[PDB]
C-alpha cells in the first residue's frame, strides 16, 4: 500500500502552447446573440501550459494549486481516470477523491493517507490509501464506464475538465468532443458543483495501468496542465447561444 | 394573457407565449439583445 512501483521514469516537464482553447461559460444564464463582457478565472491565450504523456515513459509530478487549473486531456487506452486534490495530501489535512471505478464518479472528501505515487491497477483492486477516517463530503454522479485495454495509436477524443475553487465551492466544466495537442475553439458546459469549503494547494494525477508488482504496464495517452488569472473576455453568442468566439483583452 | 409570474426563480410580468427558440435545459432563463427577461423554463419540469 506504502510502497510504490519502482518501475516509473519520470519525463521531464516541457512547454507547449494553447491556441485559443479554455473558455467555458462563466455562470448558469443563458444569452442569445449578444457580446457580453464578464472577468472570471480564465487562461490567457498563447500561454505557456506544461506538456505530459504517459507512453514505462511517465509524467505524473506534484503540480500546486493556487487560484484554479485545466485538465486538457487527450486519451486513447483510458489511462487518466481520476485525480486527487488536498493540501498535503496525507491523513491530517481533508483529501478529495474524485474516482472514476468504471461504475461511477466516486467524490468523497475523507482523510485519506495517500503513498508516493497513488495508481490503479479492467480495474482489479482500487487501492491508494492505508486509513480514512472524518470524512465530510460524499456525493454519486452521472453512471460512466472505462476499460483499461492496450491501445497505442492516434488520439481520438478530447476530454477537458475545469477545476476552479472560488468561496469554497468547486465548480467542475467539461466538454467530450473527438478530434499530440488540437487546435480551434471550444466551449465547455457546467456539470456539477461542489459546495465542500476546503483549503487545496496541491493535486495529482491518477494513472490507471494494467497489464507480482512489477509487470504493470500503460497505453498512451497525453493531459495538459496550465494555470489561470482574472482576466477579462469577450462572450460572442450566436442564435444558438453557443460560445464561438472569445477575445482576451491582455494579449494584444 | 398580460398577467403576473411567481416561478420556481423568477418574479415578474408578461405575456406567455409559445416560444420558438433554442434553449439548454439545466438553465433557468434567458435574456435577449436588450438584456432583459424573454423566455422561461417550467419549474416543475421545463419550457422555456
Amino acid at each position: 500500500q506504502c510502497v510504490n512501483l519502482t518501475t516509473r521514469t519520470q519525463l521531464p516537464p516541457a512547454y507547449t502552447n494553447s491556441f485559443t482553447r479554455g473558455v467555458y461559460y462563466p455562470d448558469k444564464v443563458f444569452r442569445s446573440s449578444v457580446l457580453h463582457s464578464t472577468q472570471d478565472l480564465f487562461l490567457p491565450f498563447f500561454s505557456n501550459v506544461t506538456w505530459f504523456h504517459v507512453i514505462k515513459r511517465f509524467d505524473n509530478p506534484v503540480l500546486p494549486f493556487n487560484d484554479g487549473v485545466y485538465f486538457a486531456s487527450i486519451e486513447k487506452s483510458n489511462i487518466i481516470r481520476g485525480w486527487i486534490f488536498g493540501t498535503t495530501l496525507d491523513s491530517k489535512t481533508q483529501s478529495l477523491l474524485i474516482v472514476n471505478n468504471a461504475t461511477n464518479v466516486v467524490i468523497k472528501v475523507c482523510e485519506f493517507q495517500f503513498c508516493n505515487d497513488p495508481f490503479l491497477d479492467m480495474e482489479s483492486e482500487f487501492r491508494v490509501y492505508s486509513s480514512a477516517n472524518n470524512c465530510t463530503f460524499e456525493y454519486v454522479s452521472q453512471p460512466f464506464l472505462m476499460d483499461l485495454e492496450g491501445k497505442q495509436g492516434n488520439f481520438k477524443n478530447l476530454r477537458e475538465f475545469v477545476f476552479k475553487n472560488i468561496d469554497g465551492y468547486f465548480k467542475i466544466y467539461s466538454k467530450h468532443t473527438p478530434i499530440d495537442l488540437p487546435q480551434g475553439f471550444s466551449a465547455l458546459e457546467p456539470l456539477v458543483d461542489l459546495p465542500i469549503g476546503i483549503n487545496i494547494t496541491r493535486f495529482q494525477t491518477l494513472l490507471a495501468l494494467h497489464r507480482s508488482s512489477s509487470g504493470w504496464t500503460a497505453g498512451a495517452a497525453a493531459y495538459y496542465v496550465g494555470y489561470l488569472q482574472p482576466r477579462t473576455f469577450l462572450l460572442k453568442y450566436n442564435e444558438n447561444g453557443t460560445i464561438t468566439d472569445a477575445v482576451d483583452c491582455a494579449l494584444d | 394573457k398580460c398577467v403576473n409570474f411567481n416561478f420556481n426563480g423568477l418574479k415578474g410580468t408578461g405575456v406567455l407565449t409559445e416560444s420558438n427558440k433554442k434553449f439548454l435545459p439545466f438553465q433557468q432563463f434567458g435574456r435577449d439583445i436588450a438584456d432583459t427577461t424573454d423566455a422561461v423554463r417550467d419549474p416543475q419540469t421545463l419550457e422555456i
